[PDB]
């Protein structure tokens, strides 16, 4: 009874779903028709937190799949789990956004956020205590961008006091494919930061990384990176579902990492990921987990919290474990280091632990960390905004559609302040 | 491969059952006047190797 | 006679607790039996193209 | 007629009531279905004409996910299905929430439940609140509770068992404004709440016990013990000479806990438990359940509770400083627990001025975030003014200087 | 309770320390796949000093293997033992030292040495309570000398508290395959000094004095030399492994013997060593391995102490034998001498008994002295560096990787002061 209603946008919005999903039914024991073949009770317990079931045991997700265009609805409808969607929830229009933001926020996407608040109001309808939302987007394109930040801020004008988490997919300066991606993503930022409750960072060049050095893939493509988002995504929703010794909701963990309203980009980061030549060396313990989740070659964000202090962390174990030796590993890894946790600060590290494990695993575990190393990730935009727009090199595409050129300068020093507001407890 | 792999698991645990058979039938086959009751060193201890039902 | 059978229920429920310890730890060692099998059959970590395959035919693919 | 209706609120008061309510099910005869297979169970028990015996307790949560587990555990058919209380969303880790806004949705069905309880009872001892600091209904609505119970069921015994903030490790960040706000709108309302923390009963686990790596289970089953010998003399003194003998002045009614032997069955083989060697062990700082030390402060009151068969130094005012009480039946073991099976145990309770190392530390961190104004915004919108951390921390000022001038 | 975490640095270091593991896991039993197959519990029960835990009773050695060319790290993962390594410890670089010491100090060492001390601490904050770590290298290298000085000039600022041993294979006086050997090893040794606790000196030509003359080997080999390095590696640290009548810790030797800070080079040996022939008459009593520790044959270094003087003498015996039997040889050998030992110090032996011998012995023993004879080393090693220096040889492949002249000046001034520090405590 505490349901989420999943949102989804562009092109990285809609293939990061089809594998959280993916992942959510193996979860509950969902075959691609819709019954539950299962070996628990606990599995079906309370499945109505992701799925709405309908006639004859069929469970149908709780999702809502936008896009600009509709090439990549069809890649979706076409892959394994394509058939447990509901046809109705497919929204798509027929001209596409085409890198641009402004078409995506007035022109095209303004045109179809009255077709899709109109669908996101029947799945708002069918909860007895809805919790919140989620979206999935790309701060680098033109769809996820313009539309996907023009329904956050028409879903907060009327669920104002509910949880709008984003799983947003910053752009990075090395994996670039877009000439024209810092006028988005400074344009974006400036629309997350006084309308999301949480905004996890993800940067592609670190989920290369992580597919490159520890998990030594041959050839990731993009199907083995959102393997690695969706196993946070659904490590964060995991005490809504299953029992635990020490539970947490969404809301609980808003309220211990947000001390200030406008501090709320954090870097996730997933524990046991580990190689095949690797997995008979590796002793499967919780001093294990403890030691990769603090790894600053493991976070999901293109940013080394060895840079500034960490103001608050999260820590979301799953399985059966022990809380003396959950909680005498937080304690230390705070007390050797000083000087990377901030002293106003005592203690700043929340756990909870689960007790029902992934499937195929023993035990695993999350990191929700808010750090004031995440000012460099707006820095290297900053740095790409101000070098094109001194000059005004592809303006003319933007100023054609009804926008301004002053609102490239409101949506400069309105992530100049972020940067400098970051700064002040990176020192005293 | 497979297959002989999987037979020579079988053999071995038909091995297993007969020989725990014949030990079972001997401890039923005794009774209240055999020659061989010897009031042992330690009953009612447990092996190291144990499994459960 | 009181304090013997007390010592004696001590030292029984000592051995059942000695077992009750060894018989969790083998059960520690199955599961990260199955835990490792699992990851190595999983095709995350096998790359088998077969997960590239499309229900609409076998001559399309899934990008 | 000598009843006790139990409040269990919270996450931390629902999982110590189930190893509560096993034990006070197996120390009497009841399965766990409800049947006996005598009428000393009254003071726990009711007996429909049914055959079936219905405890006293109201468990309370405002998260539906830990009293799932009690509905459909092995103890299903004991519990009467409206005497567990669950609402929709929790208070998570915010005062504001479980005390102004979501604690008044149940404020009400609790205490309509609890009237209920107590109608039939005919000679009610007083009331048990089981709840932890740390959380959000722990301490938002059971300060709520206290305060409406207060005007409602008279000058009656409210007890707490409390799990006060460790000190050097807990799972939140936001533990000291709950844990000040809680004991600045509990210091009026309470007669007697005994402290105990998960650290220090995590060093006796790892010490006296051999467990390393615990759960909460082997900790819930040692609250569990304590509080049967707390109230054993009403099966086989009282709940109210506690208040008298234990808390001198009306505001420092915070005393300590202690279990003598909590000794495990490889090692009860090799010693004997005289009730001389029970005595000293409960006087030991390392077998107190509250990571302090009483050398470094002055002893205030005692109470020994022994249940079966030039350190030590004393305030100024008052010499005598000791209760004793006596009981004849030994303590029960359960299966799967890890207690030894023993014929002797005391259980003190200790009001000491050593606490005021806790309060002062609890002070210090309440000011090392609020000098700043981290987190406040949380606070200030559930409905609650920003006025009220100022007088919290001006309150428990008082009261550490409250702990000095008795001392002095 | 006392863990040691193994370093290893160049090819030197690799081929050294593939065979020392080969020695110890056949001291405890342990197959090549790495699990335990033995017939004791004293094999198993200090286990925990090298051996981590992994799944399934299955145990991987502490060691963090570096190098900087990835030729030699191949041979090491391809020989009997090769498999039992964790593979993450496995560090290499991709372009070599090119046996030049400011290359591997300044310029590709100091890229890789951030690089190691990620591992480095993963494996020194996992112990319980971590005695001392140790290295094991060469001072004619390039990767072993210039790195591996650059690592303990590093984990001493941050480790000042713990053990630092060290086992130098110090350049040979008579063969030298390498023209730019003494610029290697003339700023090398001045590292050495401020940094370590102790550092035992091994020359490749006192070992092949020992396999022709002694062992009667018709072709020794550098794995019948690094079978003597390890054969004294494991009698250094057996005590804490083992129980025995009296215990010598890695504290206890180096509280003895070295009385003045600045003044830790030692001299191993090690006593039964003998042929198959010669066997039949050998191989009798304790007198015949205080007869063979002491021997002037068979110091592991090329310098004799007969031209100085014993500063303080350590012995650490192996076999079950007599607390007798050992104390009265060294009453014997303390007393026939009067000029072979200091005059201040009246008592220059330490004894260790240890119960478990050797694999294949019934009983051993194993040597460390201290000696103002190893002055000598440095006496040469700067008599072929300022020859070199002088006329300027090989200036420029050290001072285009950012180096100064004024380096060379101090380094060598830099012993030659404790060549006169030792030549002060010659005459009291
Ligand atoms: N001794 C003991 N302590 C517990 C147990 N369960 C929870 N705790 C304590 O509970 C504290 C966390 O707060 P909770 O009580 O779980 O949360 P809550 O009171 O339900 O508040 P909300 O989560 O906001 O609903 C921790 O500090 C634990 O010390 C338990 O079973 N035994
Ligand atoms: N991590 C991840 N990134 C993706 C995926 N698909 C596309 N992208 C990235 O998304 C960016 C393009 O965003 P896109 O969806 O095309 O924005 P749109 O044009 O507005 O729809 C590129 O940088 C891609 O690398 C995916 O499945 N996972
Ligand atoms: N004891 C021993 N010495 C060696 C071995 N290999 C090389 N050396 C000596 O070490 C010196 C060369 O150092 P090396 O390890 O090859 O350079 P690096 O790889 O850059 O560290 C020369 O003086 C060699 O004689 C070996 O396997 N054992
Ligand atoms: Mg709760």
């Amino acid at each position: 009874m505490r349901e989420i209603v999943h949102l989804q946008a562009g092109q990285c919005g809609n293939q990061i779903g089809a594998k959280f999903w993916e992942v959510i039914s193996d979860e509950h024991g969902i075959d691609p028709t819709g019954t539950y073949h299962g070996d628990s009770d606990l599995q079906l317990e309370r499945i109505n937190v992701y799925y709405n079931e309908a006639t004859g045991g069929k469970y149908v997700p709780r999702a809502v799949l936008v896009d600009l265009e509709p090439g990549t609805m069809d890649s979706v409808r076409s892959g394994p789990f394509g058939q447990i969607f509901r046809p109705d929830n497919f929204v798509f229009g027929q001209s596409g956004a085409g890198n641009n933001w402004a078409k995506g926020h007035y022109t095209e996407g303004a045109e179809l956020v009255d077709s899709v608040l109109d669908v996101v109001r029947k799945e708002a309808e069918s909860c007895d205590c809805l919790q919140g939302f989620q979206l999935t987007h790309s701060l680098g394109g033109g769809t996820g961008s313009g539309m996907g930040t023009l329904l956050i801020s028409k879903i907060r004008e009327e669920y104002p006091d509910r949880i709008m988490n984003t799983f947003s997919v910053v752009p990075s300066p090395k994996v670039s494919d877009t000439v024209v991606e810092p006028y988005n993503a400074t344009l974006s930022v400036h629309q997350l930061v006084e309308n999301t409750d949480e905004t996890y960072c993800i940067d592609n060049e670190a989920l290369y990384d992580i597919c490159f050095r520890t998990l030594k893939l041959t050839t990731p493509t993009y199907g083995d990176l959102n393997h690695l988002v969706s196993a946070t995504m659904s490590g964060v929703t995991t005490c809504l579902r299953f029992p635990g010794q020490l539970n947490a909701d969404l809301r609980k963990l808003a309220v211990n990492m947000v001390p200030f309203p406008r501090l709320h980009f954090f870097m996730p980061g997933f524990a046991p990921l580990t190689s095949r030549g690797s997995q008979q060396y590796r002793a499967l313990t919780v001093p294990e987990l403890t030691q990769q989740m603090f790894d600053a070659k493991n976070m999901m964000a293109a940013c080394d919290p060895r840079h500034g202090r960490y103001l608050t962390v999260a820590a979301v174990f799953r399985g059966r474990m022990s809380m003396k030796e959950v909680d005498e590993q937080m304690l230390n890894v705070q007390n050797k280091n000083s000087s990377y946790f901030v002293e106003w600060i005592p203690n700043n590290v929340k756990t909870a632990v689960c007790d029902i494990p992934p499937r195929g695993l023993k035990m695993s575990a999350t990191f929700i960390g808010n750090s004031t190393a995440i000012q460099e990730l707006f820095k290297r935009i900053s740095e790409q905004f101000t070098a094109m727009f001194r000059r005004k090199a592809f303006l003319h595409w933007y100023t054609g559609e009804g926008m301004d050129e002053m609102e490239f300068t409101e949506a400069e020093s309105n992530m100049n302040d972020l940067v400098s507001e970051y700064q002040q407890y990176q020192d005293a | 491969f497979l297959l002989q792999e999987a037979r020579q698991r079988l053999n071995s645990d038909h091995r297993g059952k007969m020989e725990t058979l014949d030990i079972d039938r001997g401890c039923l086959s005794l009774n209240l006047t055999s020659p061989n009751i010897s009031l042992k060193i330690n009953p009612t201890r447990v092996p190291n190797g144990s499994t459960s039902l | 006679a009181v304090c013997a059978t007390v010592k004696e229920f001590n030292k029984n429920q000592a051995l059942e607790s000695a077992e009750k310890k060894i018989q969790e730890r083998k059960q520690e060692q199955e599961d990260n039996l199955a835990e490792i099998s699992n990851m190595l059959r999983g095709d995350l970590l096998s790359e088998n193209p077969q997960q590239a395959a499309s229900s609409f035919g076998p001559h399309r693919v899934v990008p | 007629m000598r009843e006790c209706i139990s409040v269990h609120v919270g996450q931390a008061g629902v999982q110590i009531g189930n190893a509560c309510w096993e034990l006070y099910c197996l120390e009497h005869g009841i399965q766990p279905d409800g049947q006996m297979p005598d009428d000393s169970f009254n003071t726990f028990f009711s007996e429909t004409g049914a055959g079936k015996h219905v405890p006293r307790a109201v468990f309370v949560d405002l998260e539906p996910t830990v009293i799932d587990e009690v509905r459909t555990g092995t103890y299903r058919q004991l519990f009467h299905p409206e005497q567990l209380i669950t609402g929709k969303e929790d208070a998570a880790n915010n005062y504001a929430r479980g005390h102004y806004t979501i604690g008044k949705e149940l404020i009400d069905l609790v205490l309509d439940r609890i009237r209920k309880l107590a109608d039939q009872c005919t000679g009610l001892q007083g009331f048990l609140i089981f709840h932890s600091f740390g959380g959000g209904t722990g301490s938002g609505f059971t300060s709520l509770l206290m305060e409406r119970l207060s005007v409602d069921y008279g000058k009656k015994s409210k007890l707490e068992f409390s799990i006060y903030p460790a000190p050097q490790v807990s799972t939140a960040v936001v533990e000291p404004y709950n844990s000040i706000l809680t004991t600045h709108t509990t210091l009026e309302h309470s007669d007697c709440a005994f402290m105990v923390d998960n650290e220090a009963i995590y060093d006796i686990c790892r010490r006296n016990l051999d467990i390393e790596r615990p759960t909460y289970t082997n900790l819930n089953r040692l609250i569990g013990q304590i509080v049967s010998s707390i109230t054993a003399s009403l099966r086989f003194v009282d709940l109210t000479e506690f208040q008298t003998n234990l808390v001198p002045y009306p505001r420092i009614h915070f005393p300590l806990a202690t279990y003598a032997p909590v000794i495990s069955a490889e090692k009860a083989y090799h010693e004997q438990l005289s009730v001389a060697e029970i005595t000293n062990a409960c006087f030991e700082p390392a077998n107190q359940m509250v990571k302090c030390d009483p050398r470094h402060g002055k002893y205030m009151a005692c109470c020994l509770l022994y249940r079966g068969d030039r350190t030590i130094q004393f305030v100024d005012w008052c010499p005598t400083g000791f209760k004793v009480g006596i009981n004849y039946q030994p303590p029960t073991v359960v299966p799967g627990g890890d207690l030894a099976k023993v014929q002797r145990a005391v259980c003190m309770l200790s009001n000491t001025t050593a606490i005021a190392e806790a309060w002062a530390r609890l002070d210090h961190k309440f000011d090392l975030m609020y000098a700043k104004r981290a987190f406040v915004h949380w606070y200030v919108g559930e409905g609650m003014e920003e006025g009220e951390f100022s007088e919290a921390r001006e309150d428990m000022a008082a009261l550490e200087k409250d702990y000095e001038e008795v001392g002095m």
